[PDB]
């Protein structure tokens, strides 16, 4: 049995989450035009 | 050998994991997106539109050369565009 | 007791004091006569005409300089790639004026050390050890075949290798930058990572080894007396260190290997400077470091700097001031 | 600050008659700019010859006036010296020479008007940057 | 069994990530002095601390992005984001450079943070505190160049900016100023990070190169166990090797590994004062005697003066466009040319 | 000039030789295990 | 007992997988060949110089007579899809062998066949299948000049009247001329072999090479090596691997130093001007500009003393001035007609420059080898606006890399191969340590 909720987890998704946001709008940006 | 965590490889393989993060991942690309495609990125830090770094008829760089009415400045650069 | 094969038998000992081999044969002469020519020139050598325009530079301590300042200078741009040996000069007068000592040097030491690589396996395979140190060594050998010969075959001229002195060396290296932009170039970058993460791993490993010592000595002694050369037993505990550094990081990013990790040691600086070495060798034909010089605009059509058009405004300042005098025409094309 | 219409109105030709470019006719004389006349004109400077530019008050003084439509595609087809004396369709592209200077054979008359039009706003973009040369990059 | 060894109880368990009452002050200083690199390269401009633009959205790459300093005009405001200058407008906080304080500021604290873990798990794990020691030279390099040097000059912005490009723009700018490559700290510092790759390499390649057989397989990796006592590799037959081709060698193991501590670490440190130096323009800028000699006698040339004559052109060519609140104004006439270009 | 080069010359084929006949002289044989 | 890092390792004795990798690779070039020329035609415009557009193939092809008529204009594209397509064809039957030997063929064999079996270290196996492959090479030589001969001619930039295709005639046989390139001197005015210069001595150096790889095929099916071969050498697959390495370095630094200072069998027309020529049409330009102006460019001094136009080289030889001093030992079709005797000749220049020698110095100056790696064309300090890097820089650079690491591969694997036929490639035996030994040194 594992737990789930762990500071491992926090430290992962501390930074995963952020990532996956800003990707999203370095994404859209490739979209601008002057 | 190991602290009692679950391993990541066990848990990416795991059917759970994908249920779980085929939504999530997603949706927080497309909240950075959108949060970009709105508009809002630019008003939240201040951050010049392509059309508002000068004035038409200008080619100063409207620079803080104050400390303390910095922040004033800055407001005035800004009104000389509307 | 035949004569040949008593000399070869001594060229190939491995009871000589220094290790000579088929390698050193060539080595030893071409080096002695790169380093006593380097040594004369250095302290006594008069001005030589480096850019070929009738400008000598002085290179030498007898003629003004210190330590810092002096270098053996390049041979005359007015020469090119030509071949110029001292029989191919009128006198030494002439041959010291359009800088021949320079010539003499580099290629007696490119082979010298050329030489100094093979023997380097060569003695490995002696001792009946594996083979790939000299592999290790190809990284800075490299490296001053980039900036001794291969950029000035692709330039046109010995004038612009690089001069064997210190601030000869600067003067190259802020040249450099205003030709190719070698800052931006991914390949010095990758240098960069090989010498800075070098030193990082370097430090560290010495760090971590000191760290885990097995106490062998009292507080009175120098730790290093706990080692005994050529004793059989590790004289640290991997494991100490191991479950010290998988801590400070995570398990996971740290070696209980000792075979992986100094295998890492050796190919993460390797590497790097083999990479920027090819990246002098590259800059040599031209292909230069990214240009983003005015690559953003605004919605008018504004020029909005960047700190790249800031980079290029120190890269103009290098340029239009370089061998001030040797340009007629409006682009320096090489 | 933008495009607008102000800017992107240049002299049709000596008479003061003016046109207004589109933002689009701009963008594709910048393209056609670059496809046929920048190795030579980048920023507006000439590279082999830097005493003449394009900078709007230099070309205003050529014979035949230049800072104008007409003479800038009239250029295009019969390039002269800067005093209009002799035509030197020999050593520059032009329409007239495009069988030595092949890049010039597929440009259309609105291809001309187009670039004749960004050699003359540009300058009003871009100020002394336009023909200025390194002081100014 | 109080609540403060309770506490020392969980913050010292032995867990994927350890925390540590050192993790307190770390990881919340790490984090966000990463979070706000990454928040201005990907959204904050400089165009009125610099007149440059400086994050993804404004149209810059990774190579040209960077979180910039503040205006001149800031001195050496802390720019909190309360304080008088922002007076608590985040958007404001963010136009004015107060990023580069945030990260510069949590930035070192978290390297404190971190070299008070290399000490907590080092006592804990029951090993001597070197690794911990040699990171002092990362800090001082740190504090010298980001904090030191700003402070001894006008204002942080003249510190380095927090990115790829704008630390180059730092490497020329302290060329054309300081003449640092003359600086004999510098050059202390290079034989240090040189000297230390060079031991890297040679180091890692010899241990390699001397291996004992104790597999069978062309992998000699899988042929190393942890915890057996042997060495893995001959240091009798690497030092044999080296006596010959190099002259001298390493014979002790502790004192080779020591100097692998030594060299890299002395020469950070090394450059670190220099750059204390260059706070007060105590510059190795140059050498009387030549500048004497050369004032009267045309004729006399060196790499010397010919660098100067390059440092002359980088000050006038990138003054005006790098310090833009001076307002300099070098009319064409006034720039520093050789012939023809 | 001349006497020099000849001299050079000389040296260089000299040492030369040397390098190409030492490694035909049977140089995979000296190592320390298998001799062939 | 190899890892899967080193896992192609693995074949060294499986002569059966091993020919299907060496086939499907074959396949991947091939496939590459044909791709990458029907990419470049999808995007060749013709109004544009090839080396405004970044073609690397089509420039060989056109160089061997194909598509072109006089001064390099492209007539006819149809003759560069078919080289792609036959190869990207071509290529299909090389993977389908490939595969099937790598897969389902017999893993070995010599049991199949004592033929196309081997082993390493049967010598007299090994220098027949040298033998056949050095007939082949000879074959392929002589089919350049079948072609330069027979078969249409060759694209020759120094043809009269600005280069044409020329059929070669008179190919040259002297071996005074032929090997007395391998004999020149590799620095500067001399060049080694990259200084051939004329399309006679190139097809004539085919003849002879290609009759050379045939005498010397035949000769190593007929002989087994000689016993101060056998103990010279390590005769196993990994050392043989190592030498041909070794030979690719060697020739792939040789290619760097071709298509950066050869404009004969790299056309400048197709190819871009060379470094030095770029160079030498600057000044050819500006003295141009200048002696129209009325300047007086051989009595013209230089800030330095120096002419600022024209000057002598060491030697004497009426040159160029200013840094590109450096480069007069340049030749070039648009050039040499200014050449006497002395070198420039200053009559020439000023009365007998024509036109279409100002045009092409002018396009030469503004397509110098200079380019960024984002392909911004010019020096390192220009703006952004030309889409430029010249095909020379892009072939040198590339070749260079590749030669380098080459010559490490060839380093990694001879020192390898010894320390495997010695026994100690694995490492030192615990029991039986060599300097353990040897008496020690002091
Ligand atoms: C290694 C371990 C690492 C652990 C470090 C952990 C991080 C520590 C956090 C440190 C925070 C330090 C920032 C201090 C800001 C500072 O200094 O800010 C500077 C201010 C002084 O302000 C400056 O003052 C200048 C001089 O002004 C004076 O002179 C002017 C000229 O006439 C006018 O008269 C003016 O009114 C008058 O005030 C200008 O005005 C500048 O614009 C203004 O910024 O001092 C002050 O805040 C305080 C000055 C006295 C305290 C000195 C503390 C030491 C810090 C400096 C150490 C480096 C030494 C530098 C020399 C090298
Ligand atoms: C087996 C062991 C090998 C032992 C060999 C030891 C003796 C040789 C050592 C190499 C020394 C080479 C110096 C190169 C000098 C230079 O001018 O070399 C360039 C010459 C080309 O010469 C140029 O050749 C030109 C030929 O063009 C002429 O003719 C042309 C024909 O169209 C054009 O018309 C052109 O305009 C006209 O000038 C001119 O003659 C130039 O003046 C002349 O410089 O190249 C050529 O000889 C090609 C030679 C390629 C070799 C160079 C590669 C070296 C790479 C080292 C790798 C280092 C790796 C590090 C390891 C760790
Ligand atoms: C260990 C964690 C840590 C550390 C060391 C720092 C350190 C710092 N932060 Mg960061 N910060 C942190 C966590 C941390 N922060 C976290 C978790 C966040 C997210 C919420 C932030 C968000 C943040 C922002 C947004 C900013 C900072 C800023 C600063 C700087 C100024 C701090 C200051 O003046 O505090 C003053 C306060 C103290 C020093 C606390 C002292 C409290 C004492 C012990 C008790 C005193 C009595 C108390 C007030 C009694 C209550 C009275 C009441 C009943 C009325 C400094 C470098 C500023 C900065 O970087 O400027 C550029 C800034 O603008 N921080
Ligand atoms: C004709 C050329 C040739 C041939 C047939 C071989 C063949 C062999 N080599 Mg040698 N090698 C060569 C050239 C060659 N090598 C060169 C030029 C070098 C110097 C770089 C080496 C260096 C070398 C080392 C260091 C070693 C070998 C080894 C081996 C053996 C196992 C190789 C293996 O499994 O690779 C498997 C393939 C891989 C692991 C993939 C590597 C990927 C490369 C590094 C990156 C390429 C990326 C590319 C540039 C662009 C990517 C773009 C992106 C989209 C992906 C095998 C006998 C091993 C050995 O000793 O065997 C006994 C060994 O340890 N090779
Ligand atoms: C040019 C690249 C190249 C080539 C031609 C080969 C070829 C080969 N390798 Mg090597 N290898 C390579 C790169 C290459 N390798 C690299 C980069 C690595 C590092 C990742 C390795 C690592 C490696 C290992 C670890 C091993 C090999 C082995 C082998 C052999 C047997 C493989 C097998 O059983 O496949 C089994 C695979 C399959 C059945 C899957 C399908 C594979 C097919 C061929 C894909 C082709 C698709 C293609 C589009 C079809 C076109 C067909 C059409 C023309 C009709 C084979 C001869 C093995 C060996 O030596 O055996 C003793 C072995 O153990 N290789
Ligand atoms: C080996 C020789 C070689 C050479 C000299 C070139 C050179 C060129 N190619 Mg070609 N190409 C090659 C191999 C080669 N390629 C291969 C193997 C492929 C298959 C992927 C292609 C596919 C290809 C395409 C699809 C295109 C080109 C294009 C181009 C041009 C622009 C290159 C550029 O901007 O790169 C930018 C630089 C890089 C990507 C840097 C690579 C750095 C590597 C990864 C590191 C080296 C590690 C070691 C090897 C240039 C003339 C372009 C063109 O203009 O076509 C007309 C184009 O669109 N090439
Ligand atoms: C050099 C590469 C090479 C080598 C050494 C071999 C060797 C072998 N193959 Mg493989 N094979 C190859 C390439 C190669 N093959 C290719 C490219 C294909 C796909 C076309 C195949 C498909 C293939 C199959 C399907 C089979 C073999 C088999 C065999 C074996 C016996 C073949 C026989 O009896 O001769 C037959 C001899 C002839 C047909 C004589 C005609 C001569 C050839 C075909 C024409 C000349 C080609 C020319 C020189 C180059 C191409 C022209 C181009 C440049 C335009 C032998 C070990 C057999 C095997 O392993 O079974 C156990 C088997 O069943 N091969
Ligand atoms: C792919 C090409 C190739 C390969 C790998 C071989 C391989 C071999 N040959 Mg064959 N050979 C070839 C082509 C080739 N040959 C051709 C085309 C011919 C016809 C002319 C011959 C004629 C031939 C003869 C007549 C003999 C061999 C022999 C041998 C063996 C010994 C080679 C040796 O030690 O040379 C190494 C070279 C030397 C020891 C001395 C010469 C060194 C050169 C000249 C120095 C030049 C270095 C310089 C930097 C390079 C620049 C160019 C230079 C001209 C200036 C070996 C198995 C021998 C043997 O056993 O045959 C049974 C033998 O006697 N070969
Ligand atoms: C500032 C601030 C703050 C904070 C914030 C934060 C903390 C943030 C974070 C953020 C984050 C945390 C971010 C992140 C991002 C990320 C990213 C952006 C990433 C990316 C990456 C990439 C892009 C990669 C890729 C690649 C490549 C390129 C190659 C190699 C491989 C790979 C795949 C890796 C606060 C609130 C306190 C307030 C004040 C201000
Ligand atoms: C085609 C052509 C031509 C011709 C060419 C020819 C005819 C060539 C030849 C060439 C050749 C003819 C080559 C050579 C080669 C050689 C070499 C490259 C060698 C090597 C060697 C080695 C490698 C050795 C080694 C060793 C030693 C030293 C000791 C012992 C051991 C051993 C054996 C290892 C010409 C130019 C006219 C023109 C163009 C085209
Ligand atoms: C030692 C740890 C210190 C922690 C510092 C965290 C500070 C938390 C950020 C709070 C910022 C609020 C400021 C905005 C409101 C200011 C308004 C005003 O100036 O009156
Ligand atoms: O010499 Mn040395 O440095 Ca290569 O560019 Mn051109 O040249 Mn000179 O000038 Mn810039
Ligand atoms: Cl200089
Ligand atoms: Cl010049
Ligand atoms: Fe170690």
């Amino acid at each position: 049995s594992y737990p789930i909720f762990t500071v491992r987890w926090v430290a992962v998704h501390t930074l995963a989450v952020p990532t996956i946001f800003f990707l999203g709008a370095i994404a859209a940006m490739q979209f601008i035009q002057r | 050998g190991t602290t009692g965590e679950r391993p990541f490889s066990d848990i990416i393989t795991s059917v759970r994991y994908w249920v779980i993060h085929s939504i999530t991942i997603p949706a927080l690309f497309i909240a950075g997106w959108l949060f970009v495609s709105t508009g809002l990125a630019y008003d939240v830090f201040g951050t010049p539109r392509p059309d508002s770094y000068y004035a038409q008829e200008q080619r100063s760089i409207p620079l803080v050369t104050d400390r303390f009415e910095a922040k004033q400045q800055v407001e005035t650069f800004l009104e000389q565009l509307k | 007791a035949n004569l040949w094969e008593r000399f070869c038998n001594w060229v190939t000992s491995t009871d000589n004091r220094l290790y000579v081999g088929w390698f050193g044969v060539i080595m030893i002469p071409t080096l002695l006569a790169a380093t006593i020519c380097f040594v004369i020139a250095f302290i006594a050598a008069p001005p030589v005409d480096i850019d070929g325009i009738r400008e000598p530079v002085s290179g030498s301590l007898l003629y003004g300089n210190n330590i810092i300042t002096g270098a053996v200078v390049p041979s005359s741009n007015a020469i090119g790639l030509h071949f110029y040996p001292i029989w191919e000069a009128a006198s030494l007068d002439e041959w010291l004026y359009n800088g021949g000592p320079y010539q003499l040097i580099i290629f007696h030491f490119l082979l010298g050390a050329s030489c100094y690589m093979g023997r380097q396996w060569e003695l490995s395979y002696r001792l009946g050890m594996r083979p790939w140190i000299c592999v290790a060594y190809s990284a800075p050998l490299a490296s001053a075949f980039a900036v001794f010969l291969i950029y000035p075959i692709g330039q046109g001229s010995f004038s612009d290798g690089m001069p064997l002195g210190i601030s000869g060396t600067f003067n190259f290296m802020i040249v450099f930058q205003a030709e190719h932009n070698i800052l931006m170039h991914p390949f010095h970058q990758l240098g960069v990572a090989g010498v800075f993460g070098g030193a990082l791993f370097c430090a560290m490993h010495g760090s971590l080894v000191t760290s885990s010592l097995i106490r062998e000595t009292t507080e009175t002694e120098s730790a290093n007396y706990g080692y005994k050369f050529g004793q059989e037993e590790e004289t640290y505990n991997i494991v100490a260190a191991h479950g010290y550094f998988g801590r400070l990081i995570f398990q996971y990013a740290s070696f209980n290997n000792s075979r992986s990790l100094h295998f890492f040691l050796a190919a993460w600086p390797v590497v790097g400077v083999w990479f920027t070495a090819l990246g002098i060798s590259t800059m040599a034909f031209n292909l230069n470091g990214f240009n983003f010089n005015h690559s953003v605009i605004d919605a008018k059509g504004n020029v909005i700097n960047t700190w790249a058009d800031i980079i290029n405004r120190a890269n103009l300042g290098m340029e239009v001031m370089h061998e001030r005098n040797a340009h007629n025409f409006p682009l320096d094309l090489a | 600050a933008e495009l607008t219409p102000e800017v992107l109105t240049v002299p049709l030709n000596s008479e003061g008659k003016t046109i207004t470019l589109t933002e689009k006719q701009y963008l594709e004389g910048k393209r056609l700019f670059q496809y046929a006349c920048a190795s030579c004109h980048v920023g507006g400077i000439t590279k082999t010859n830097p005493s003449l530019d394009l900078r709007t008050e230099t070309l205003a003084l050529a014979t035949p006036p230049r800072d104008n439509i007409e003479g800038l595609v009239d250029y295009m087809k019969n390039p002269t010296t800067y005093d209009g004396e002799q035509e030197i369709a020999e050593v520059h592209p032009s329409l007239r020479s495009a069988d030595i200077f092949p890049k010039m054979r597929n440009l259309t008359e609105k291809d001309l008007v187009a670039i004749a039009g960004h050699i003359l706003v540009e300058p009003k973009i871009l100020g002394d940057k336009w023909g200025g040369g390194k002081v100014y990059y | 069994r109080g609540w403060f060894d309770i506490l020392d109880d969980w913050l010292k368990r032995d867990r994927f990530v350890f925390v540590g009452w050192s993790g307190i002050l770390l990881f919340p200083c790490a984090y966000l002095a990463l979070g706000g690199w990454l928040t201005g390269t990907t959204f904050v401009t400089s165009w009125y601390t610099h007149g440059l633009a400086s994050s993804y959205l404004e149209g810059c790459n990774f190579l040209t992005v960077a979180v910039s300093t503040p205006a001149n005009s800031m001195g050496h405001s802390l720019l909190l984001l309360w304080g008088p200058e922002a007076q608590g407008d985040f958007t404001r906080w963010c136009q004015l450079g107060g990023l580069w304080t945030f990260i510069a500021l949590h930035g070192a604290f978290g390297l404190i943070g971190f070299m008070l873990r290399q000490f907590e798990i080092a006592r804990l794990v029951g090993v001597r505190p070197y690794n911990a020691i040699a990171f002092s030279a990362p800090i001082a390099v740190f504090v010298s160049v980001f904090l030191i040097y700003p402070l001894g000059q006008s204002s942080w912005f003249f510190a380095p900016s927090f990115g790829v490009a704008a630390i180059f723009r730092f490497l020329l700018f302290f060329q054309g100023f300081h003449n640092w490559t003359l600086n004999p700290f510098h050059m202390m510092g290079v034989a240090g990070v040189l000297g230390g790759a060079l031991l890297c390499a040679i180091h890692g390649a010899t241990v390699e190169n001397t291996l004992f057989q104790d597999g069978e397989g062309a992998s000699t990796f899988r042929a190393f166990n942890p915890t057996q006592a042997e060495e893995t590799y001959s240091m009798v037959t690497a030092n044999r090797f080296w006596s010959q081709i190099f002259g001298i060698a390493f014979s002790n193991k502790r004192w080779l590994h020591f100097f692998m501590l030594f060299v890299p670490v002395t020469g950070l440190w090394m450059s670190a004062i220099g750059v204390v130096g260059l706070a007060l323009n105590l510059r190795s800028y140059d050498f009387i005697s030549q500048e004497i000699r050369a004032a009267e006698d045309p004729e006399f040339e060196t790499f010397y003066t010919k660098n100067l004559l390059l440092n002359e052109g980088i000050r006038a060519w990138m003054a005006p466009q790098d310090q833009p609140h001076e307002n300099f104004v070098f009319p064409e006439e006034v720039l520093p040319r050789g012939n023809a270009l | 000039m001349e006497t020099l080069k000849i001299t050079v010359y000389i040296v260089v084929t000299f040492f030369v030789l040397l390098f190409v006949f030492g490694f035909l002289s049977g140089d995979p044989a000296r190592n320390p295990k298998r001799k062939d | 007992g190899f890892a899967w890092w080193a896992g192609n390792a693995r074949l060294i004795n499986l002569s059966g997988k091993l020919l299907g990798a060496h086939v499907a690779h074959a396949g991947l070039i091939v496939f590459w060949a044909g791709a990458m020329t029907l990419f470049e035609l999808a995007h060749f415009i013709p109004e544009k110089p090839m080396y405004e557009q970044g073609l690397i193939l089509i420039p060989h092809i056109a160089t061997l007579g194909w598509g072109v008529g006089p001064g390099g204009e492209v007539v006819d594209t149809f003759p560069f899809f078919v080289v792609g397509v036959v190869h990207l064809i071509s290529s299909a039957v090389l993977g389908f062998g490939g595969v099937y030997h790598a897969i389902r063929g017999p893993e070995t064999l010599e049991e199949y066949s004592s033929f196309f079996g081997y082993d390493w270290k049967d010598k007299n196996k090994m220098t027949t299948i040298l033998g056949f492959h050095l007939i082949v090479l000879g074959i392929g030589a002589l089919l350049l000049v079948a072609k330069a001969m027979f078969f249409g001619g060759l694209y020759d930039t120094w043809a009269p009247g600005g280069g044409d295709v020329r059929v070669i005639t008179n190919p040259t046989l002297d071996p005074r001329v032929i090997f007395g390139y391998l004999l020149k001197s590799p620095f500067g005015g001399e060049g080694w072999i990259v200084s051939v210069n004329n399309l006679e001595d190139v097809v004539g150096g085919h003849i002879w090479i290609g009759l050379i790889c045939i005498a010397g095929g035949i000769w190593h099916i007929l002989t087994t090596p000689f016993g101060w071969a056998r103990r010279a050498f390590i005769w196993s697959g990994e050392a043989y691997l190592s030498y041909s390495l070794g030979a690719l370095s060697m020739m792939g630094f040789i290619a760097t130093c071709f298509v950066w200072f050869n404009n004969t069998v790299y056309p400048s027309e197709f190819y871009g001007p060379t470094g030095p020529e770029a160079s030498q049409a600057q000044a050819m330009t500006f003295l141009i500009r200048d002696q129209k102006l009325g300047a007086n460019v051989g009595s013209a001094q230089g800030p330095t003393g120096l002419g600022k136009y024209l000057m002598r080289s060491p030697t004497g030889e009426i040159i160029f001035g200013g840094e590109t001093m450096r480069f007069w030992d340049f030749r070039g079709p648009w050039l040499e007609p200014l050449r006497g005797p002395n070198g420039l000749d200053l009559n020439k220049i000023k009365n007998d420059i024509q036109p279409w020698q100002e045009r092409r110095a002018a396009e030469y100056m503004t397509h110098a080898p200079l380019g960024s790696l984002n392909s911004v064309g010019g020096v390192a300090t220009e703006i952004n606006s030309v889409n430029f890097v010249s095909p020379r820089s892009w072939l040198a650079t590339s070749h260079f890399v590749l030669a380098f690491f080459f010559l490490v591969g060839h380093l990694w694997h001879a020192g390898r191969a010894r320390a495997a036929a010695a026994g100690f490639e694995k490492g030192i035996d615990r029991e039986s340590e060599p300097v353990l030994s040897m008496p020690s040194l002091d």
